[PDB]
């Protein structure tokens, strides 16, 4: 799934 | 990024000027934990996302300017998003709880 994923 | 001292969403490859297509010509096909600083746009313009690709859970990730806090705080305190992700690209980010599965291999810093 290649644009954002937030994780920190 | 926060005040005059520069060193943790910006450090040393961490950039942030490179969009959907740019990062996909030299990224998903050979990369199985290679880590780079990739610009986004979503809530406005929000320069400073990391992103790693798997070749097959291909996912990014959030820096923050040093928030996270990972190390022996008594006389320096520790405060880094990146410390406890950096313990986990040392081995395995699946044993954290983000399922990548993957060790640090290499940035592509300025393309």
């Amino acid at each position: 799934s290649v644009d954002y994923v937030p994780m920190l | 990024g926060m005040n005059n001292n520069m060193s943790l969403q910006d450090a040393e490859w961490y950039w942030g000027d490179i969009s959907r297509e740019e990062v996909n010509e030299k990224l998903r096909d050979t990369a199985d934990g290679t880590f780079l600083v990739r610009d986004a746009s979503t809530k406005m313009h929000g320069d400073y996302t990391l992103t790693l690709r798997k070749g097959g859970n291909n996912k990014s990730i959030k820096i923050f300017h040093r928030d996270g806090k990972y190390g022996f705080s008594d006389s320096l305190t520790f405060n880094s998003v990146v410390e406890l992700i950096n313990h986990y690209r040392n081995e395995s980010l699946a044993q954290y709880n983000p399922k990548l599965d993957v060790k640090l291999l290499y940035p592509v810093s300025k393309y």
